[PDB]
């Protein structure tokens, strides 16, 4: 439990906590802590937290002092097309690898660093000391859980032992699941989707004869029996939903999730038992493979018509070898290809996220306070993170959903494309933490220096197509006068049809500065910081604490990128608590926060021309929160009130100068600090003791005070917070059993609609000119669910846990989750006409069994 | 450098409105100046009143002699590198009924003709330019027994076919029904022997793609193409039987502003271009309130030009020599002055 820093405005979770709660997924952890949100990445993975009215790189994510890869979204490709893109996802952490996580609302930059603008999330690698004990000289643990919602199953085991000074800890975790099923009623077995199919042409000029099908000689012999041209006609077909293909898709796309995590933590105890020298090796690889079902598998005469109106008719259209009529139905593709009606297209994303971190740690500990430090530690970590997008498209199967199929001679009209975009980061980090004390003083020193990099590669980008070789030719002609076949029954065309010719172009270009440019975008640099914070206790009556920290970072690139040493950001926090008691007491908190430009924002906007790197200030934030709390037999009941100010916010836009005396935009598009907005929330939570057997109550709400722009800027949009999760109440009621071993719990989460004052905004152009915009096409609306959990630890070693979430079915659509639509989301969905696809799960059962020795 | 705004010449009221919304959203990076006709428009360009516009092959030729230069081309193909790859343009074709008789390229004399408009690329410049060497004089009223050429003298034999009533009969604009590629094809089906149009015209107006009653039952397969060698080919065969190939629409500007317009325009397309296209609550550059405005709606991206800097290299051999032998004699005032 708590607590490194008086005040509050944060929560704690422990391995045991997590387990009791049965959290297998990132969505799970914060499900009961209203005002914290997950932020879907649209391909089904994470991509950060949303807190205090912000999200993404605006809120930090740390593990054992090592920050986690940022959200990097590369600029959109043009023409065509449908390209892979950048994952934009943020690394997921294996909870079976962690001890107790700390979450904090409001600017945490003081103890987090950059990115702590809206809040912070910090993790802890599990300690070998989990062999406990005391007594036991070693330990072994096993966890097997099954989630019904995602039809997932997870298995983790941790074995550890400590011999003399030496010690070793090994954890392996693995998981297979996918797709997170919705409320059954979301959709069932329907719709239509017209699809193009071959029919005889009906024109009188539509007859033809193919060469290879005339055994004897020539046109005049073979003509006697001509084939008739085929023409496209769509027919209404009916399938099944889950088999259907968007738009109007009532489902969330198929997802295959898989993950493997390894943790090795040796440590050696040095001589006199104070000193500890140990090391760590972690590898966690998670994969998300999906198929976008929003993409119509078939044509569709409408598409054919589009292409006819643009490029006109195609040679051989309607002509077919033998009886094979779909042979005649094909149209204009992309990248100069003709795609056959007889195949169907599919789009697949194979997204793979790898984290690899190995390092050494040394810890000196003395008791009681004697030396210049009660607790001292040096930490060196080498970590790396990567996200491999790998988009593929194929139109070479019945589809059939085939991702392997490709273009070949035997498949005349086939198509294929592959676009792979890989974003990664690495850290080499030294950090030292020292804690000295006096008895009421608690001193804290935190130091660090790192060599870091962010590398974006673009590779495996190319296309393939076979196109049927065909010719319409005219017969001799021995006579001194020549006939031009018009296709009339008596004068059919003389046609050659042949194998598809396979061709593969490379799509990768260099120096063009657009999506298609594959030159590595690399950013390297050094960063240090010196942080000191101390708190003190005055009698029984009060407690105060304060901290100050200095950061410095310099980044180089070999390009005209926006890199620069960002300036000496210095931060602080102060806090107090009064204890007049009565069982009551009061609290006040103030802290500063900041974020440096996302490496994406540093790479710049890039219209395909030369661009200047325009240096940009960091995003800035100020948080003040005041609260009161009632301690006692019943428990603590806390109420909090907060104001967060945000300034120098980064957006794509233009500079604004005045003269004449009107405004003039200059000179080039890029990401600048154009704006500021303020929010104020209120957060209550308390846990009663009733002297049934207990219950817990949490409530949170957030309001938007104002939004204002740098006024030297323009073409900036406006803010549009879509990220604030609608206010909700969470009320649990539960019964344990002093030792008993068995337990029961129930929870009620209620959310109110959404506004709609937060989905609005203006583009803010020159003069009093601006266009009204919105983040989304519709609001979410209010809903409530009740979850019920239980567990029994028969023969206490083995503990079984069960739960039923959304006990009532209560079909609803959460806004999380629909945030995926528009609003410049990391990966945007469209056109989403239905919205049923965004429904939350119906009743679902999660079953877990843990055992330890 | 501090590139100043670019003025766009809007040929119509709607071209103007679109250009306005553009202006605003561009935050003045682009501004507009209206014109009565496409020609005087290119003139306002000439003197410095306007910085650019986009126009078809023939007009590209005219401005070309006027000393302007094409910066960027309109590309309608879907490609992963749209901007990099240059497009081959389109084909002018002479279309006839497959059920029509003996008509051949050489024997067109006395036949009834359907044209898009006078002075325009495929409906006039190319065909009349190729026949000019045959007849080698300037009166085309004499060659065909009759036809529809929109913009021709009202008492001209070439207005004899054109539909429409009163003053607008034979008019260069939609007031006249046989105006355009569309109007020309309609003319072919209802009246004329031959139609001079692009190779997309027939599929466009047949197969139910055109709602109007005269079309929509019309079978593309029922029409063919006249080849310069006397033979015929199907409509989808235009590549191997056609009069000449025109280039894609392109944007032109004076030599100095060339680099600038080039620069700003690309930014503009990345802001408002193909994707993002959300034309609902945002501004889309290529989408239009009515029809192609300042750009063909079919536009995907604006592309660079590898070997063709000059209007002559741009238009290509086939275009010229099918034209410029035609004018020679052209009643356009701007061309005369330009010479």
């Amino acid at each position: 439990r708590d607590n490194e820093v008086t005040g509050l405005g944060k929560l704690v979770k422990s391995s045991d906590t997590l387990s009791k709660e049965q959290v297998l997924n990132i969505r799970d952890l914060t499900r009961y802590d209203p005002g914290i949100a997950v932020v879907e990445q649209g391909r089904g993975a994470s991509s950060g937290y949303s807190i205090r009215g912000m999200d993404k790189n605006r809120v930090s994510l740390t593990v054992d002092g090592v920050s986690q890869i940022q959200s990097y979204t590369a600029q959109a490709a043009l023409g065509g097309t449908r390209t892979a893109g950048s994952s934009g996802a943020i690394n997921e952490i294996e909870y079976e690898n962690v001890k107790a996580v700390e979450i904090s609302k409001g600017s945490n930059s003081v103890e987090q660093g950059s990115g702590a603008l809206a809040g912070s999330v910090a993790f802890q690698t599990k300690t070998a000391d989990d062999v406990i004990g005391e007594g036991r000289q070693w330990g072994i643990q096993s966890k097997t859980a099954y989630s019904g919602k995602n039809r997932g199953l997870t298995q983790s085991i941790a074995l550890a032992g400590r011999i003399g000074g030496a010690e070793a800890l090994l954890i392996h975790t693995g998981r297979r699941a996918g797709e997170i099923r919705a409320h059954e009623d979301a959709g069932r077995g329907v719709q239509s989707f017209n699809r193009l199919v071959p029919v005889e042409d009906s024109s009188n000029y539509a007859y033809f004869i193919v060469k290879e099908e005339c055994k004897n000689g020539s046109y005049e012999t073979c003509k006697a029996n001509p084939k008739k041209d085929v023409v496209g006609k769509d027919e209404r077909q009916t399938v099944s939903t889950r088999d259907y293909t968007g738009p109007n898709r009532f489902l969330a796309d198929p997802l295959s999730y898989e993950s493997r995590s390894w943790l090795f933590r040796p440590g050696f105890r040095f001589e006199n038992k104070r000193h500890y020298i140990g090391g760590i090796l972690e590898h966690t690889q998670q994969t998300f493979d999906t198929r976008d079902m929003t993409v119509p598998a078939f044509l569709t005469k409408a598409v054919f018509d589009a292409n006819k109106k643009q490029a006109g008719s195609l040679p051989g259209n309607g002509k077919y070898a033998g009886n094979h009529k779909y042979g005649g139905l094909f149209t204009n593709g992309e990248n100069g290809a003709l795609v056959g009606a007889e195949y169907g297209t599919g789009v697949f994303y194979d997204e793979t996220h790898t984290k690899s971190r190995y390092g050494l740690e040394y810890v000196y500990t003395n008791a009681d306070k004697d030396t210049w430090a009660d607790y001292a530690r040096l930490s060196y970590d080498r970590q790396g993170v990567g996200l491999d997008n790998h988009f593929q498209q194929t139109h070479c199967s019945a589809d059939g959903s085939d991702k392997y199929c490709r273009p070949s001679a035997d498949k005349p009209f086939s198509y294929y494309k592959s676009d792979r975009v890989i974003y990664g980061e690495s850290h080499r980090l030294l950090q030292a933490a020292f804690k000295k004390s006096f008895d009421r003083h608690n001193l804290s020193v935190n130091l660090g220096f790192d060599r870091f990099g962010s590398n974006l590669r673009h590779q495996d980008y190319y296309y393939q197509h076979a196109n049927r070789a065909y010719s319409s030719n005219t017969p001799p002609q021995n006579n001194g006068k020549k006939i031009s076949p018009n296709g009339s029954e008596t004068s059919p065309y003389w046609v050659t049809i042949g194998r598809g010719n396979v061709v593969t172009g490379q799509i990768c270009r260099l120096g063009n500065n657009t999506y298609t440019d594959c030159t590595p975008r690399s950013i390297n640099g050094k960063s240090y910081y010196a942080a000191v914070r101390d708190n003190v206790r005055l009698g029984r009556w009060a407690d105060v604490g304060a901290g100050l920290r200095y950061d410095y970072r310099s980044t180089h690139s070999d390009d005209g990128s926006v890199s620069t040493g960002t300036h000496r950001t210095l931060s602080w926090n102060a806090g107090i608590v009064l204890k007049p008691t009565d069982w009551l007491d009061l609290t006040y908190r103030t802290s500063t926060g900041f974020r440096l430009p996302s490496f994406a924002e540093m790479y710049g906007w890039r219209a395909g021309v030369q661009s200047k790197a325009v240096k940009i200030d960091p995003e800035k934030s100020f948080n003040k929160e005041a609260g009161i709390v009632f301690k006692g037999d019943f428990g603590n009941l806390e109420a909090s009130w907060f104001n967060n100010a945000y300034r120098d916010l980064i957006v794509r836009g233009y500079e604004a100068q005045i003269k004449d005396g009107k405004e003039e935009a200059k000179g080039d598009p890029a990401y600048l600090n154009a704006q500021s907005a303020r929010i104020t929330g209120i957060n209550i939570l308390g846990k009663i003791d009733w002297n049934g057997w207990y219950s817990t109550f949490a409530y949170n709400r957030v309001r938007v005070r104002d939004i204002k722009k740098r006024a030297d800027r323009t073409d900036i949009q406006s803010h549009l917070f879509d990220a604030i999760q609608p206010s909700r109440y969470v009320v649990g009621l539960g019964y344990d059993q002093p030792e008993g071993k068995w337990g029961v719990n129930g929870m009620l989460t209620y959310s109110k609609a959404k506004e709609i004052t937060e989905l609005l905004g203006s583009r803010a152009l020159l003069n009093g000119n601006s266009r009204n915009t919105k983040a989304t096409a519709r609001r979410t609306r209010p809903w409530y669910i009740v979850d019920v959990s239980g567990y029994y630890t028969v023969k206490k070693h083995f503990t079984l846990r069960a739960g039923v979430y959304n006990l009532l079915n209560y079909r609803y659509v959460t806004w999380e989750n629909v945030r995926q639509t528009a609003g410049g989301a990391v990966n945007q969905h469209k056109n989403v006409g239905v919205y049923n696809r965004y429904a939350a799960p119906g009743r679902n059962y999660t079953f877990s069994l843990e055992m330890k020795f | 450098d501090e590139c100043k705004p670019v003025k766009w010449c809007a040929l119509s009221h709607h071209e103007r409105l679109k250009c306005d919304e553009w202006s605003v959203n561009s935050v003045g990076k682009i501004e507009c100046v209206s014109a009565e006709t496409t020609e005087d428009c290119i003139a306002k360009i000439m003197n410095g009143e306007a910085d650019a516009m986009s126009l078809d092959g023939g007009f590209v030729y005219i401005a070309g002699k006027c000393g302007l230069v094409p910066v960027l081309a309109e590309n309608y193909n879907k490609s992963d590198n749209c901007e990099d790859t240059p497009e081959a343009g389109y084909f002018a074709v002479a279309v006839v009924k497959k059920s029509a008789s003996d008509l051949t390229w050489d024997n067109l004399k006395g036949k009834k003709s359907c044209h898009t408009a006078v002075g325009r690329t495929a409906g006039w410049n190319i065909p009349m330019g190729l026949l000019y060497n045959k007849i080698n004089h300037c009166r085309f009223d004499e060659f065909f027994s009759e036809g529809c050429a929109p913009g021709s003298k009202k008492d001209s034999s070439l207005c004899k076919l054109c539909m429409g009533s009163g003053l607008n009969l034979c008019e260069p604009n939609n007031k006249e029904g046989y105006y355009g590629y569309t109007g020309a094809f309609r003319c072919l089906v209802e009246k004329g022997d031959v139609a001079f149009v692009k190779h997309q015209t027939v599929p466009q107006n047949t197969g139910g793609k055109n709602p109007d009653p005269w079309a929509k039952n019309l079978n593309e397969k029922d029409y063919e193409l006249l080849c310069l060698d006397g033979t015929r080919k199907p409509v989808e065969e235009y590549a191997n039987c056609h009069l000449a190939r025109a280039p894609n629409h392109a944007v032109v500007t004076r030599k100095d502003k060339e680099a600038c317009v080039h620069k700003i325009l690309r930014q503009q397309q990345h802001l408002f271009g193909s994707n993002v296209t959300d034309c609902s609550g945002n501004f889309c550059l290529f989408r239009s309130e009515t029809k192609d405005l300042l750009f063909r709606d079919d536009t995907v991206c604006l592309a660079k030009l590898h070997d063709r800097n000059t209007y002559e290299k741009y238009l290509g051999e086939e275009y010229v020599k099918a034209v410029g032998n035609l004018r020679k004699c052209s009643t356009s005032s701007l061309l005369e002055a330009c010479t």
